[PDB]
């Protein structure tokens, strides 16, 4: 199953992509690695779609807390690129508030001031 | 060697031998036309080395080329450098200037790659053996004044990756040049020549070659500051009491509070560079702006006058006089 | 009466008249003069030496003489000294691997004895010998691009290396190539057009899965020609990014993001190497690229190599943050 999911990435078909996943988590029903790895693959495809709902369900089903994390990351910095703040306002944060907020603290004290509206 | 052996040659004596004895030149008025002739065609060669040495660094045969001009260089009797032979000098400051290796253009291995005074360190140290020796030019303030633009270029190359062997040898060297009142040879014959008002690229690299000397060896100059307000109170508190002060005194730290009061006294340009002595930070402002305060403990009546020449070199630029005149009202509200 | 003398003789030991001819001009103030008639005998092993002479000869007539035509025809006689040199390196090249060709021998005696044209020289030592370097400074030097031609030529270029380094060690064979590489580089490294840097990299990389070598070289010769970090990072991470299966196909994907991970840990021991006023949104960038790195390798099925990368690549973004 995994092996036609990397067929389907470069053939370029995310739903194929994400269906085939759903069955082969299915599959892995013990292996919590298996699990999060094809999760995050398809919280991955979601984002690059533009389903904000469904990439934060596929975020806020991954077993892996630490990809969890980073896939959080990953989604705010694209919503922002986006603009689509409000979505992420919906989004409730897991503890994370505090977080979101210092990823983009760090964000501004690294970025020019002229440039980037991650201040804003 | 050619473009200096023709242009000297051909100009001074020729001239001085012939137009001057035959009087070839025939009314009062084509002496002058074919001498400002000459003299614009001098003038012109030297702004071409100059315009050049701005823009391009000299590679290894030439700098030496040009340094072995520079030893023989002398100065007019009526103490003012020939406007050519000025800039000429003024010049290979420029090529020699490690200025561009002490601004923060990426470009700095390039350019160390296309400075010749760099690659070679068979090159700063022939520079400096030549300039330590005791063989004065024709003028042995020149021997001493080379020898300490060189000596600044040595110990601004310390930061630059680790050449930290000759930072050592810009203490002396700082200290035989202000023996040598190299503090009163640029008040009196550069800055004396009216021709140097003319110029401003001649006033940048002279106002780069004072602001660099306070933070590129921020050390050599504390102590050669600190050596002399130590050296003026102790001679001058033993004089009161009853003797007469040693003939050996050499009050430089006067000299230099002229030089500095002498350099920025003229604007014609508008620029307020007197901007430079006023902080409102860079490594660099704060070693000026400590200079402007390390420099104020002095109460020695011998420095007096001098640093209120200076004062009136940096009060030049309406803005810089509304800040100068802030200084002088606080430290009184006692300095003297 | 030296004058006509010599030139009457010259026209009728004719390189050694011409020259005193020539010696005598510059000295009567007529340089000009001896430059025409130093080429008249130009034109006119002893023919090379004819040609050595050409060349002191007109180096002498055009000092600083910008003249266009003599400036144009000492511009021909180095770019005659660059065929004459070229053939002479290629041609110990070939002699020694056809056993001491015969055929190389009477190519170069051709090549010295008279002033080929591009066409012929090009179709001739192409079909025996494959010239590639030749041929690539040929068309350098008239102006003619042609990108595929400039990628086969630099191909085959490492492919003839690479069958004459056979019999070498790897380790020899791969230290040969990085210098001749380097070397032609640095002599088409102002023009892009003759010198096709993603070809080339991929190329290379391609080379580097087929023989098993070290996944750092390319970065290192890169960063050694003096190309800017920041650039070559952008090309790794498009090539990354392509999903060229042939990677897959390799069964190396990983072997590729350990290279980057190498290009970018050097980096970042010594910062030095990227412009000083470029580094605070170069490391934004480096920190972007790695939240996407690990992010791919987290939804990829969990290995004990990939789990070390990924702690490597999170003590490397911690380490970037520490520096911004």
């Amino acid at each position: 199953y995994n092996r036609v999911l990397r067929l389907l990435e470069d053939v370029g078909l995310p739903e194929l992509v994400i269906q085939l996943a759903t069955i082969a988590i299915g599959e892995a029903s013990d292996d919590w690695r298996s699990q999060a790895a094809l999760r995050t693959r398809i919280f991955k495809h979601h984002l690059d779609m533009g389903h904000n709902n469904q990439a934060y369900d596929a975020l806020t089903q991954i077993p892996d807390p630490s990809r969890q994390l980073d896939c959080l990351r990953q989604l705010v910095v694209v919503l922002c690129e986006r603009s689509q703040l409000q979505d992420l306002v919906e989004f409730p944060y897991v503890n994370l508030h505090n977080e979101v907020v210092g990823i983009i603290e760090s964000r501004a004290r690294a970025v020019d001031l002229m440039t980037h509206n991650y201040y804003e | 060697n050619k473009i200096l052996t023709l242009i000297s040659q051909i100009d001074v004596n020729n001239e001085f031998d012939k137009l001057k004895k035959e009087r070839g030149l025939g009314n009062k008025k084509h002496r002058k036309e074919v001498s400002d002739l000459i003299k614009e065609c001098q003038q012109s060669l030297a702004h071409s080395l100059y315009s050049w040495s701005c823009q391009t660094p000299l590679n290894r045969e030439d700098t030496l080329l040009l340094i072995g001009y520079l030893e023989k260089v002398t100065v007019e009797g009526d103490g003012s450098l020939d406007k050519v032979n000025l800039t000429l000098l003024m010049s290979l400051l420029y090529c020699l200037d490690v200025g561009f290796l002490e601004q923060g253009t990426d470009d700095r291995e390039e350019l160390m790659k296309q400075a010749s005074m760099f690659m070679d360190r068979q090159y700063i140290a022939a520079i400096h053996n030549r300039l330590q020796n005791t063989q004065p030019w024709k003028s042995p303030g020149m021997q001493a004044t080379v020898r300490l633009a060189w000596a600044l270029a040595l110990r601004g190359i310390s930061q630059f990756s680790e050449v930290l062997e000759f930072s050592e040898a810009d203490e002396p060297m700082a200290e035989i040049a202000i023996g040598g009142n190299v503090f009163l040879f640029l008040t009196e014959a550069v800055v004396g020549s009216e021709s140097f008002c003319t110029d401003e690229f001649f006033i940048r690299r002279i106002h780069k070659l004072v602001t660099d000397f306070p933070t590129l060896m921020p050390m050599k100059v504390k102590q050669l500051r600190n050596r002399a307000e130590e050296d003026a109170r102790l001679i001058q508190m033993s004089m009161q009491m009853g003797n007469e002060p040693p003939a050996s005194l050499r009050r430089d730290l006067e000299h230099l509070l002229l030089l500095i009061g002498e350099l920025y006294r003229k604007d014609p340009f508008h620029l307020e560079l007197a901007l430079e002595y006023w902080c409102p930070p860079p490594q660099r402002q704060v070693l000026l702006s400590k200079f402007v305060r390390q420099m104020s403990d002095l109460l020695p009546a011998t420095l007096y006058l001098p640093y209120l020449k200076m004062l009136r070199g940096l009060a030049s630029g309406p803005q810089c006089a509304h800040y100068c005149f802030s200084l002088l009202k606080a430290n009184g509200g006692g300095s003297p | 009466f030296l004058e006509p003398h010599l030139v009457r003789m010259a026209k009728l030991n004719k390189v050694r008249y011409m020259d005193l001819l020539w010696r005598y001009y510059e000295k009567n103030r007529n340089f000009s003069n001896a430059a025409r008639v130093v080429a008249k005998l130009a034109d006119m092993k002893q023919r090379l030496e004819y040609i050595s002479r050409a060349i002191l000869s007109a180096k002498s007539s055009t000092t600083m003489s910008t003249l266009a035509a003599d400036g144009e025809f000492l511009h021909e006689l180095e770019e005659k000294l660059e065929v004459a040199r070229i053939q002479l390196q290629i041609q110990e090249t070939l002699t020694r691997q056809y056993s001491h060709h015969s055929t190389v021998g009477d190519a170069v005696s051709q090549l010295d004895s008279q002033l080929m044209d591009i066409t012929k020289m090009f179709g001739q030592y192409a079909d025996p010998f494959r010239l590639s370097e030749c041929k690539l400074a040929i068309i350098h030097c008239a102006g003619h691009s042609d990108p595929i031609l400039v990628q086969t030529l630099w191909q085959d270029i490492i492919d003839k290396e690479l069958s004459d380094s056979m019999g070498n060690s790897s380790v020899d064979r791969m230290q040969s190539l990085h210098l001749k590489i380097t070397s032609l580089g640095k002599i088409y490294a102002s023009t892009p057009r003759y010198f096709p840097l993603e070809f080339l990299v991929k190329y290379l990389e391609q080379q580097v899965c087929n023989f098993s070598w070290d996944a750092g070289f390319v970065t290192y010769t890169m960063q050694e020609i003096n190309v800017p970090v920041p650039k070559l990072l952008e090309v790794y991470d498009h090539l990354f990014k392509a999903r060229d299966p042939w990677w897959s196909r390799m069964k190396k994907p990983l072997h590729l993001l350990e290279s980057i991970y190498i290009l970018l840990s050097g980096y970042v021991q010594e910062p030095s190497k990227v412009p000083s006023y470029e580094r605070r949104r170069f490391t934004t960038l480096c920190l972007d690229a790695i939240s996407c790195y690990l992010v791919e390798l987290q939804s990829m099925d969990p290995a004990p190599a990939l789990l070390n990368t990924v702690s490597n690549f999170k003590s490397l973004q911690a380490k970037l943050e520490r520096l911004s």
